RNA sequence: AUACACAUUUUUUGGCAGGACGGGAAGAGGAGACGUCGCGACCCUCGCAGAGUCGUUCUUGACUUGGUCGCUUGAUGUUUCUUCUUCCCGUUC
């Protein structure tokens, strides 16, 4: 597995911001993370290009349409300093 | 003594706190891309050999008299100046995109002098003067508002629209 | 609730009339029978039709041999 | 069950290549009379250059060898 | 090493009162804090130095220094910061 | 079960046209042969590009990936 | 291969939004290892505004490498 | 790329945007996790501080010191 | 005899194109995904239809304030990735 | 020139790039003096 | 005086100060300037060669000397070899060569320096020969020369330094052609080698820490030895 | 057989890569990945006014194609 | 001292299509949404700590979980529609 695939699996339970192939940003508490990069996203607060946002209760997105996320600083002291 | 090329290779080089990047100045002296400090940097010069790669300068705790001598650099953004003994600024100073000078505790007497710091196109957003004896001459903040409008916070002071046009009546 | 496959396979045996929406493709749809599927969902598709949306009209084809990489959503009519 | 191996490392250059019948043959007397005997024999060099060697074995030879190519080399 | 600051105008936004603090301490010596910690501005903020000299010259000299518009109060903080 | 791969191994040896993905080309030609990752080859191609025919380009291979779909003419 | 986690999905009211900004909305039926989705009471939202009953009972397929999300509408 | 690592480094993602971390580890498929990230896009203007970040190598197209 | 198996379906499949190219040294053109065409000799291939191709002319179309020009030049030495090519083509 | 040597001491041969390397700095001492020479010949 | 002088930054790798000249790129330009793939590195360089003539590149172009990606093609060139030359030799006077070279054009090349015994003499401006100086004079205040004097100058120009810096430079035109016919008949081995010196030669210092100063010069019983006993060394305590 | 190996082959070569994107490079390369990843130093790069860039690694299946010296 | 990294989530792809320049102001015939981060403040709020607890030992392992108003001409992208003259300050020849 991917030492990052082990992170993202660390980042379950917090609040992550995920962007999309499309542009679309979805932030919110991360369920589950599967190691395609799935992952089950809840209380979705979504800013569309256009700049609408609008709120979702459970959204699941594919991994390989994820361009990147972004995770809480919390998990950047340990273990992948080695 | 001088700020030479040696010197440009090896001080302790790293990332700002900002995350501003450089790389330092100091075989012996005074430094370049980072923390300039207490080497006794005369004139500022051979500024080549930090070939771009720096955000901050922090010259203070030098003895520099004027601020010319700088080659073009287009990654400088933040000068730090204290604790110099600054009488003039050059005037084609223009590296694009300073946007913050640090000028606290030196020896800058007139407005005049001052003038050099309008060429600073529009990115010279914060300027600090305070500990200079042109602070205490008549009018001060107003000539500078109204010489350098490039400025947004003088003196960790935000300019304001009401002084703006005072400087205008003026 | 039932696999995709056999989804795929209860259209082979009931020999429906099918309609492929292609990949990043809204303009055309491509239409007619399944015959015959294999592993990559590649599938042989028999009196197949091109369906411009943009009334519809369409070029007659016959048999076809259409790629799954283009499958978007197979459905029947 | 012998192991394959490649012995053909030549690569005819250019000017070599566009000289004629006639011209190797004239090329063979003026080089004290060369004379050939078997099928497919490949047309005589003059120089070290046509033989298509790293600088370095130039250098090496010249050096190694002074002066024009042998009538047998 | 790090120095607690506070009575300050919180109306300044985050990034500004960084800049502006890393600037207006450089004079003493390197300063290693890169951010705030404590985000919620109201003066609180800490600067960590890597010499303590500069700290306690620092302390002494910017006592009630005029910082966008109010006189900072300086001392030294009650705990070592988690980067020294 | 009929496959596509039996379906086109028929085809083999038959005129043939290849629309691909993306429309700007189709190609009418004989099927020469196709392998298990379905690359094509074709003969004696005619390239019609929206409809019209471009030109006659002859022994052709199409990558797999471009195919979007074949039918027999 | 790796199933997808989509059990808790199952025979719930979803809806999909799918390469070319296309949305659609359908009970999850099946799934597979490729993400391939069964759909039941499949509705197209076309992006006028009007929708159209594509596969009230039928069902439709969507392949897994064409969803780009989907969306659960129940809890 | 395990030489570069720790290192400040700039990556130019697949839309165009630059992204610009530390480079804090990577995979195989070159997913790239960045801290302290932040996204620049006209050349400063529109730089936004992301902060942690992943990035997937299907998106990465190059890498620079 | 796996290797075997797949260099003669390599033979007598599509591919035969390319490798009838190498063998003889003829001249093949490449209709490329960046609108632009190669024609060159094939010196390798590869699986993907990553290739060494030399004596290279590319073509290509330009569109400028008038009249669409097309636009060649000559590349001696080139190597190509496998994902670029459409199309090769075999011809006298 | 072949046995590299001016009058009686044949000296060892130097690689290339040492040669045009010093040869630019010859240019460049050539230069210094050319303009020492101009300041020279205005103030004399 | 010189501390932060550095070649690297004023010769390639491929010119290895200044033993080869790099002309791969020009045969990429030069030879798409053909719009075609009929061309070799090895026939671009033998199109180059028309250069070390003297009438030649004059009277049997490449292309037509009127065409304007091959103007552009020759003066992109003709600026790269004479930067390489000068490159080459930085002792000599370099304004010394450029005025010798200016002078040579305006006296001789621009007043029919081009005779033939039979068409008379022949114009670089506007490529047509005379039958005598006569009416080579007086077409040289005609408004034809006049026009292509005025708009084909600078290329003229180009294309005669282009001519006396190639000519100056004979024996490292050789020299690369050379290089080129050699690393061609390489294998890859031996291609990959022959790059691993030139990268060396170019990443090494110019002088070692192993060089030299001041080292001037002036001007049987074989089996007899086992069969004594030797086959087991024998001792005295 | 494998081309990649070809490639890799070709460490301290200075090449002119053009990329997918459009993207030109001109460097020597360093080494390249058998995923073709390639890693080049003096590089200058031009995207579609060049950069110069001490390093630059670049993903393998980015590539369009690399332009090799004919002196190979 | 003793094989593999071209068939759905990653790399073998659904991609392709005196003269000029800037700036800032004035006078005559660029503006409207929808968002996202900033200059000031009549305001809010009032303090030393990723945070909070425990086992063992002089430092670690476990378990839970700026916000608002103006801009008095702040900065920025989606998305529809339809320049001249004068003065000042910089670069170049």
């Amino acid at each position: 597995n991917g030492i990052p695939v082990k992170l993202l699996n660390e980042a379950q339970g917090h609040i992550v911001s995920l962007e999309l192939t499309t542009g679309a940003t979805y932030r919110g508490k991360l369920v589950e993370s599967e190691d395609s990069m799935n992952v089950q996203l809840r209380d979705v607060i979504a800013t569309e290009p256009q700049g609408a946002v609008t709120h979702m209760d459970q959204i699941f997105v594919r991994g390989s349409q994820i361009k990147f996320i972004v995770v809480p600083d919390l998990l950047k002291n340990a273990p992948l300093f080695k | 003594m001088k700020f030479t090329p040696s010197i440009v290779i090896d001080a302790p080089q790293y990332y700002v706190d900002h995350f501003n990047g450089k790389y330092n100045v100091d075989k012996c002296v005074i430094l370049r891309d980072l923390q300039l400090e207490t080497d006794s940097e005369s004139m500022p010069s051979s500024l080549k050999h930090l070939t771009k790669p720096t955000h901050i300068l922090d010259l203070t705790n030098n003895d520099l008299i004027m601020i010319p001598d700088l080659s073009r650099r287009d990654d400088i953004h933040t000068l730090l100046l204290g604790r110099n003994n600054i009488v003039e600024v050059d005037g084609r100073l223009l590296p694009m995109n300073v946007q913050n000078l640090t000028l606290s505790n030196n020896s800058i007497r007139r407005f005049e002098d001052l003038q050099r710091l309008r060429r600073a196109p529009r990115t010279l957003k914060n300027l600090t003067l305070i500990g200079n004896q042109v602070c205490h001459l008549a009018n001060y903040r107003e000539h500078v508002l109204r010489l350098v409008p490039h400025l947004e916070t003088l003196d960790f002071q935000n300019v304001t629209a009401e002084e703006r046009k005072s400087a205008m009546s003026f | 609730m039932v696999p995709p496959i056999n989804c795929i396979f209860n259209f082979l045996q009931q020999q429906t009339p099918v309609t492929i929406w292609l990949f990043e493709q809204i303009g055309i749809r491509i239409k007619g029978k399944i015959v015959g599927f294999d592993e990559f969902m590649n599938v042989v598709i028999d009196e197949a039709v091109e369906i411009p949306v943009n009334v519809e009209k369409g070029t007659p084809l016959g048999k076809i041999l259409l790629k799954g990489d283009n499958i978007t959503l197979i459905t029947s009519a | 069950e012998l192991e394959p191996f490649q012995k053909n490392f030549y690569i005819e250059s250019e000017t070599v290549s566009s000289m004629s019948e006639m011209e190797v043959e004239e090329l063979r007397l003026s080089l004290d009379n060369i004379k050939i005997k078997g099928t497919g024999c490949p047309k005589p060099v003059t120089k070290w250059s046509q033989l298509g060697l790293s600088t370095d074995t130039m250098v090496l030879i010249t050096k190694l060898h002074f002066g024009s190519l042998t009538p047998i080399q | 090493n790090t120095l607690y600051v506070s009575q300050l105008n919180e109306k300044i936004n985050m990034q500004r009162l960084r800049v502006n603090l890393f600037l207006l301490f450089a004079t003493f010596g390197e300063v290693l804090k890169v951010s705030m910690n404590f985000k919620k501005q109201r003066g609180q903020a800490f600067i960590t130095m890597r010499t303590i000299d500069q700290a306690s010259l620092a302390q002494i000299s910017l006592n009630g220094e005029r910082f966008f518009g109010k006189p900072l109060k300086v001392e030294f903080s009650k705990s070592e910061t988690k980067t020294l | 079960p009929v496959n596509p791969k039996p379906f086109l191994k028929g085809l083999v040896n038959h005129r043939v046209g290849v629309k691909l993905k993306f429309n700007s080309t189709e190609y009418r030609g004989t099927l020469v042969s196709t392998d298990n990752y379905f690359n094509l080859q074709l003969n004696e191609a005619e390239e019609f590009v929206a409809g019209v025919s471009h030109g006659t380009l002859g022994e052709i291979f199409i990558r797999c990936n471009n195919v979007l779909y074949i039918r027999e003419l | 291969v790796s199933t997808p986690e989509l059990k808790k999905y199952m025979d719930k009211k979803i809806l999909l939004n799918i390469n070319g900004s296309r949305k659609v909305a359908g009970i999850l039926r099946g799934y597979d290892i490729f993400l391939n989705v069964v759909l039941d009471d499949a509705m197209e939202i076309n992006g006028e505004d009007p929708a159209n009953n594509h596969q009230l009972g039928l069902q439709t397929v969507i392949r897994g490498n064409s969803i780009i999300s989907l969306e659960a509408l129940d809890a | 790329l395990a030489n570069l690592i720790d290192y400040k480094l700039r990556v130019l993602t697949q839309d165009g945007r630059v992204y610009i971390g530390q480079l804090m580890a990577f995979d195989k498929h070159m997913n790239l996790v960045l801290n302290e990230c932040i996204e620049e896009r006209v050349p400063k203007v529109e730089k936004r501080v992301l902060g942690l970040t992943i990035l997937r190598g299907e998106q990465i197209l190059s890498t620079v010191v | 005899e796996l290797e075997e198996l797949e260099e003669f379906e390599f033979k007598h499949g599509p591919m035969s194109l390319i490798n009838d190219a190498m063998v003889t040294r003829t001249p093949v053109i490449i209709s490329l995904r960046n609108n632009h065409k190669i024609i060159a000799r094939v010196k390798a291939f590869d699986r993907h239809c990553n290739m060494v191709l030399e004596n290279v002319k590319e073509l290509w179309t330009e569109k400028k304030g008038k009249n669409v020009i097309n636009r060649e030049r000559f590349i001696s030495k080139l190597f190509l990735r496998g994902d670029s090519v459409i199309v090769v083509l075999k011809t006298p | 020139i072949a046995e590299n040597k001016i009058y009686k001491f044949k000296k060892v041969k130097r690689k290339r790039k040492q040669i045009i390397l010093q040869q630019h700095e010859i240019n460049i001492f050539l230069r210094d003096y050319q303009e020492k020479q101009q300041t020279f010949n205005k103030i004399n | 005086r010189a501390r932060d002088l550095d070649l690297n930054e004023i010769f390639t790798r491929d010119e290895q100060y200044g033993e080869y000249m790099e002309l791969e790129q020009f045969h990429s330009l030069w030879l798409n300037v053909i719009k075609r793939g009929d061309c070799s590195l090895l026939q671009f360089l033998d199109i180059l060669e028309l250069f070390l003539d003297d009438e030649k590149y004059l009277l049997t172009p490449p292309m037509d000397r009127k065409n304007d990606r091959y103007m552009a093609f020759l003066l992109k060139l003709s600026k790269y070899v004479e930067t390489f030359f000068f490159k080459s030799y930085a002792l000599l006077d370099a304004a010394a060569v450029e005025n010798l070279i200016k002078s040579d054009f305006e006296h001789s090349y621009c007043r029919g320096s081009l005779r033939s015994e039979a068409k008379g003499i022949y114009c670089p401006f506007c490529s047509r020969w005379f039958k005598t100086s006569s009416v080579f004079e007086s077409h040289l205040v005609g408004k034809i020369h006049k026009k292509n004097e005025s708009k084909r100058r600078n290329f003229v120009y180009s294309e005669y330094k282009l001519h006396r810096y190639l000519k100056y430079l004979n024996d490292e035109f050789s020299r690369t052609r050379s290089f080129v016919e050699r690393k061609l008949a390489f294998t890859a081995n031996e291609r990959m080698a022959e790059m691993d010196i030139l990268t060396q030669k170019y990443e090494a210092p110019a002088y070692d820490s192993t060089e030299k100063e001041g080292a001037e010069q002036v001007d049987m019983p074989y089996w007899l030895y086992k069969l004594h006993g030797l086959d087991r060394e024998y001792r005295c305590e | 057989m494998k081309l990649v190996n070809f490639l890799k082959k070709l460490r301290n070569e200075q090449v002119t890569i053009e990329l997918k994107n459009g993207t030109t490079v001109w460097g020597t390369l360093q080494s390249v990945s058998p995923q073709m990843n390639a890693i080049l130093t003096d590089v200058k790069l031009t995207l579609p006014n060049i950069a110069s860039l001490q390093y630059i690694n670049i993903r393998g299946n980015t590539i369009r194609q690399i332009i090799l010296p004919d002196s190979l």
